[PDB]
């Protein structure tokens, strides 16, 4: 679980863009308050 | 669970947002396709088990 990728973002990356952000991702029409259902941590692991 | 009911979904418009925006579920997931993209995609058949 030491390797991760970003599963979601508010818009697609530009060429050679980099984004370290750990901010919570709002997956639908729900207020997430920076903290659950439709309110996910956007970094996820392959579990190789 | 030994005898699941299957519904065949066809000839209709499918508002998946009524599912994915609803807080009515203990878990919701989609695989190979993003749920917000299912409001754009169109299919020959759909099935619900």
């Amino acid at each position: 679980y030491n390797y991760l990728f970003r599963l979601f973002r508010k818009s697609n990356l530009k060429p050679f863009e980099r984004d370290i952000s750990t901010e919570i991702y709002q997956a639908g029409s729900t207020p997430c308050n920076g903290v659950g259902f439709n309110c996910y941590f956007p970094l996820q692991s392959y579990g190789f | 669970v030994y005898a699941w009911n299957r519904k065949r979904i066809s000839n209709c418009v499918a508002d998946y947002s009524v599912l994915y925006n609803s807080a009515s579920f203990s878990t919701f997931k989609c695989y190979g396709v993003s749920p917000t993209k299912l409001n754009d995609l169109c299919f020959t058949n759909v099935y619900a088990d």
